[PDB]
């Protein structure tokens, strides 16, 4: 996919 | 030209007020092309853009998934983020994050970005070498340490030297018409006397695109910057941007002040003066 | 902790009476994201004026466009009214088409 997969702060 | 593609993502707590609104915008340059909301009655990737509405349902479906997960990572994170700073559950808190990348004219990578900020503070980001963190507090540094454990880096780097750049070369051929455009300013000087003793010539900047754009006044070939009123560039809603700038001059002197345009757009830079 | 917006009104077109445009208030600089934006004909709130997406700049400042069809006047005067959390009452701009 296009869009970036985020991870948790 | 050199372009970039920037996701723009607001994450905001509300308590009493149900769960954190989640919003990502995504931009090519100055062209925003899709958009994500958590409030939308159905929250899915929508195009913004005309030359990405060409993309499949797997484009749309997939990142729709994308961003719903992301929704939750970032109210996770908002939890966390409360916790690294003792803060009361009371309070409304603001999670930003800018990721993308930039290319050349070529398309290959200038450099790619990933960074965070909390209650409009910086908090981390991700360094230019794509590999290493860095952190603005103590509490940034708890989410380096697990960064750090979990390799998070490497799938950064993995998105924003792959992923990232092919979608923009991508997004760059199919809307070539407009994303390789650019549209020079028109431009013009006003006058408006003051008082008998002054008046102001304002130096306008019209229909540009992209919105950089550089302008100043000069007196006797001198920079006025300390005594020029620069507006900051707006948008006009038709995709171009608009700037004006500003100076008192002595009236009878208006001839020895110019006006100077930089733009990508131009041929040539403009020098204009006031033409009664 | 917090950044008052910067307010601009404008048309999106240069301005000629009686001739159909739009008008814009842009707000910038600002934070936290909550605001409120009306847009005035002759100090009554405009209805249905659409603005663009939440964003925000390199500095971290929010942004937002609103806008609405409008025809200029020699008689007629519009205004943008913003409040923030900044901003111990609305603030009233209004529009003048030399700026």
């Amino acid at each position: 996919a296009a869009a970036k997969k985020k991870y948790c702060l | 030209g050199s372009h970039s593609m920037r996701y723009f993502d607001t994450a905001m707590s509300r308590p009493g007020r149900g769960e954190p609104r989640f919003i990502s915008v995504g931009y090519v340059d100055d062209t925003q092309f899709v958009r994500f909301d958590s409030d939308a009655a159905s929250p899915r990737e929508e195009p913004r853009a005309p030359w990405i509405e060409q993309e499949g349902p797997e484009y749309w479906d997939r990142n729709t998934q994308i961003f719903k997960t992301n929704t939750q990572t970032d109210r996770c994170s908002l939890r966390n983020l409360r916790g690294y700073y003792n803060q009361s559950e009371a309070g409304s808190h603001t999670l930003q994050s800018m990721y993308g990348c930039d290319v050349g004219p070529d398309g290959r990578l200038l450099r790619g970005h990933n960074q965070y900020a909390y209650d409009g503070k910086d908090y981390i980001a991700l360094n230019e070498d794509l590999r290493s963190w860095t952190a603005a507090d103590t509490a940034a540094q708890i989410t380096q340490r697990k960064w750090e454990a979990a390799r998070v880096a490497e799938q950064d780097r993995a998105y924003l030297e792959g992923t990232c750049v092919e979608w923009l070369r991508r997004y760059l051929e199919n809307g070539k018409d407009t994303l390789e455009r650019a549209d020079p300013p028109k431009t013009h000087v006003t006058h408006h006397p003051i008082s008998d003793h002054e008046a102001t010539l304002r130096c306008w900047a019209l229909g540009f695109y992209p919105a950089e754009i550089t302008l100043t006044w000069q007196r006797d070939g001198e920079d006025q910057t300390q005594d020029t009123e620069l507006v900051e560039t707006r948008p006009a809603g038709d995709r171009t941007f608009q700037k004006w700038a500003a100076v008192v001059v002595p009236s009878g002197e208006e001839q020895r002040y110019t006006c100077h345009v930089q733009h990508e757009g131009l041929p040539k830079p403009l020098t204009l003066r006031w033409e009664p | 902790i917090q950044r008052t917006p910067k307010i601009q009104v404008y048309s999106r077109h240069p301005a000629e009476n009686g001739k159909s445009n739009f008008l814009n208030c842009y707000v910038s600089g600002f934070h936290p994201s909550d605001i409120e934006v009306d847009l005035l004909k002759n100090g009554e709130r405009i209805e249905k004026v659409e603005h663009s997406d939440l964003s925000f700049s390199k500095d971290w400042s929010f942004y937002l466009l609103y806008y609405t069809e409008f025809t200029p006047t020699e008689k007629d005067e519009y205004a943008c009214r913003v409040n923030h959390v900044t901003l111990s009452q609305p603030k009233i701009v209004k529009w003048d088409r030399d700026m």
